[PDB]
């Protein structure tokens, strides 16, 4: 019973993979599934739950003056990252007002103290001339993934809720090979990738899942 | 599938010349030790024992990297081939 | 079979590095029932 | 000798059902019904 | 179930799950939100596109197989399911591009 | 399953997934208890499969009984040959067989 | 909001079965932890089990002893179902002894007994012996882990010993059942009741510890990166 050896190969915040061989028969699949569920169920992130704009009734009305409809803008929404940098911070309001013939983009939003967008030049919509793009967006804490018609949140009326995508895991994908040291061929190698949007980087992601596990192995303590 | 086959079949006229040219390259580099290979000692093929990294033992392995590159000439009525022969072994010994 | 030390089964595996076998099933009725493999070394009685 | 059952060894059933063990695996990898009994065969729906 | 809403032919499903990414909608699937035989709406590859997360996740595997991700959008039939006489064609295509 | 009513044990979170994805089967018919819905398949010989990989369900139910199986005569200890050289034929010269 | 410690419950009845339950959990982690936990107590838990036999006047396993109705082939199959239990952590082997004579039916009990060990199963049938029938062996007993086949250890006391199957895990049976919970905020959540089932030399409850204790030690290996 060696001790495994464990390898990192990153490509930056947004990728890495992660290599622990060799382990006992059958061991792989038993580390890999319980990291891949944690790493996509619980780690904690920041997503845009809810969004108003000026002269805007509903979900599927299309905007004069601006090419994208409402669904796009949302759409382009949901991929910006936004990083908290406070401990404390549990939610923002950022807000946007432009407008004439411009193609607009993540930095024109409202810099916020101790709100860090990490994708600045991310696409938003596409202005004409006369086109007028008035609005706020909610940006809130959390883990996991939740559907708009599920979470429910509205600041004011005319407030569009937006599914949710908290986690900063994109995928997590694993693969279990057989392989052998010296005598014994029997044993498992762990290859784990993990895709994240660069607010989280890949090891930190996987470092917050196993210390979860090791958390709720403590549960088995104090009896009844 | 042999790395970079398809790149392979596009530098000859007939697939089974390929063969050839590969078959009597791992033959000049297994009878001379392979000590006249063009290849550098990064593109060097490695082999991962229980000890550690070594040289790949298989020299058609060789051959098809060393071809890869383009530092080897094939074709026909080259140089006479006793000719070749002695100045090989002159050049890098047995 | 019992003079046969765990050293050997090392010694193999440096010898097949890069080499391919044959496999051919019978009937042959066409070029591809023989087609070229190269082998991993296994435990066991059975070909893979 | 005694022979424990090994891959590459034959099984059938009764029916004409017929086919080689190609892998053995740990108890904790067999499916099991809820209330932990693992199964001892799985046979592909295919030969059906 | 098939429904005409403003005339043109869409599923409930299509209205009310509608995915920036793929990334995105498997994510869904993970979570039990969807299933990948249901429609659903995706944004891939600059369009949007009525399928199944299913049929996102074959191209994707298609497209990470070959590492071109171009090509590959190109030889799929996307819309269909995959059967014996599709990924033959796949094979074939793939082959010669 | 009665053995279990009895021992303080409900229906499990992922027998409620399967016969979600069962009743869009047509295996069991919409709006009965979950004892209703997996007697309905038991019927059919089907039952609900946990994957000792993951944990999670098999997404559907799946046939599982006892069968008679024979182990036959033809064994690999039997069949297993390999030759690197060895006896040949008078005559011929050529390995035998 | 950030679920919080659940309660721990534990319903162990005698040395053989427990019901351990874990609530309230968050969503999906029910199997998150009730599958790796089921793959490590069903492998990895150490236990104990016959090793190898020597009978007098037995050369090997296809022999037959006169008065006893038992071929030595179900002999050893009926001393592989025996479970013996070290009390003393220490100790990773000993050896059974049993003579038996004249019209009875030898049960596990008939072995002598032996300081810091216990046979949790004393009824267990092994041989009958008719009137004129004799039996004296030799049961080497030890502590080990996981399924190790006669022909991988080859254990033998003396020359006529008979190397036998191991199976060492003590545990039986694993089954883990997940249903619906609420802490009365938030719905969807977890309650994990785990099943553990067991031969006597552990008990349920020692291996559900032993399970998360592997699994604990195993996670620590992801601490040096390269
Ligand atoms: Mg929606």
């Amino acid at each position: 019973l060696k001790a495994p050896v464990f390898t990192v190969r990153t490509q930056g915040r947004e990728y890495g993979e992660f290599v622990l061989e060799p382990l006992e028969r059958g061991f792989g699949v038993t580390l890999g599934n319980p990291l891949r569920r944690i790493l996509l169920s619980s780690i904690p992130g920041t997503a845009v739950t809810s969004v108003y704009i000026e002269d805007v009734l509903h979900e599927f009305s299309t905007i004069p003056g601006v090419k994208e409809d409402v669904v796009e803008i949302i759409l382009n929404l949901k991929e910006l990252v936004v990083r908290f940098l406070n401990p404390s911070l549990q939610t923002v309001t950022l807000l946007l007002k432009a407008e004439g013939p411009k193609e607009v983009k993540a930095r024109d939003f409202l810099p916020v103290a101790d709100v860090e967008i990490m994708n600045p030049d991310l696409h938003i919509a596409t202005l004409e001339e006369g086109g007028r793009l008035n609005m706020e967006v909610r940006v809130d804490r959390g883990v996991g993934y939740v559907p708009a018609e599920k979470h429910g949140i509205k600041d004011r009326i005319n407030a569009i809720p937006v599914d949710a995508v908290f986690s900063p895991v994109r995928r997590v994908a694993f693969q279990v090979e057989d392989t052998r040291l010296g005598q014994r061929t029997d044993l498992d190698k762990l290859t784990l990738r993990i895709w994240t949007d660069g607010s989280v980087t890949p090891l930190e992601a996987l470092n917050q899942a196993v210390e979860i596990l090791r958390e709720h192995l403590t549960y088995f303590s104090n009896p009844q | 599938a042999e790395p970079g086959i398809d790149k392979l079949f596009g530098m000859v006229d007939s697939k089974y010349r390929l063969t050839v040219v590969v078959a009597k390259r791992a033959q000049q580099l297994l009878r001379h030790g392979f000590k006249n290979t063009v290849l550098e000692p990064e593109e060097r093929p490695k082999m991962q024992t229980l000890e550690g990294l070594f040289d790949d033992p298989n020299a058609v392995t060789w051959a098809m990297k060393e071809l890869l590159t383009g530092r080897l000439v094939f074709g026909e009525n080259l140089v006479p081939e006793d000719r070749l022969q002695k100045e090989m072994e002159r050049l890098y010994p047995v | 079979q019992r003079d046969i030390k765990d050293e050997v089964w090392d010694a193999l595996e440096e010898v097949i590095h890069g080499k391919v076998v044959l496999l051919n099933r019978a009937p042959t009725l066409h070029r591809l029932g023989i087609q070229a493999f190269q082998p991993v070394l296994v435990e066991g009685q059975s070909i893979q | 000798q005694k022979r424990k059952l090994q891959v590459g060894d034959k099984l059938a059933n009764r029916h004409g059902n017929k086919g080689v063990v190609a892998k053995i695996l740990p108890v904790e990898d067999m499916p099991h019904l809820p209330d932990g009994t693992p199964v001892d065969v799985i046979l592909n729906p295919l030969g059906v | 179930a098939p429904i005409k809403v403003a005339g043109r032919e869409t599923s409930v499903g299509r209205l009310k799950y509608v995915f920036a990414n793929p990334d995105e909608a498997l994510l869904a699937v993970a979570h039990g939100i969807v299933d990948l035989q249901d429609v659903v709406t995706v944004r891939y590859m600059g369009k949007r596109l009525e399928t199944s997360p299913g049929r996102i996740l074959f191209a994707r595997i298609v497209a990470e197989a070959v590492e071109d991700e171009k090509v590959a959008w190109e030889l799929i039939q996307l819309d269909v399911p995959q059967e014996k006489n599709s990924l033959k064609d796949l094979v074939y295509q793939a082959f010669l591009r | 399953f009665g053995k279990r009513k009895g021992e303080g044990f409900g229906v499990d979170k992922r027998e409620v997934e399967v016969l979600r994805r069962a009743e869009k089967l047509g295996l069991v018919t919409p709006g009965k208890t979950p004892e209703e819905q997996l007697k309905e398949l038991f019927l059919q010989g089907k039952v609900v499969l946990y994957d000792g990989r993951t944990g999670e369900p098999i997404e559907g139910p799946i046939v599982v009984g006892q069968m008679f199986i024979m182990k036959l005569y033809h064994m690999v200890e039997d069949k297993m040959h390999a030759r690197s050289t060895g006896p040949y034929s008078l005559i011929t010269q050529q390995p035998l067989g």
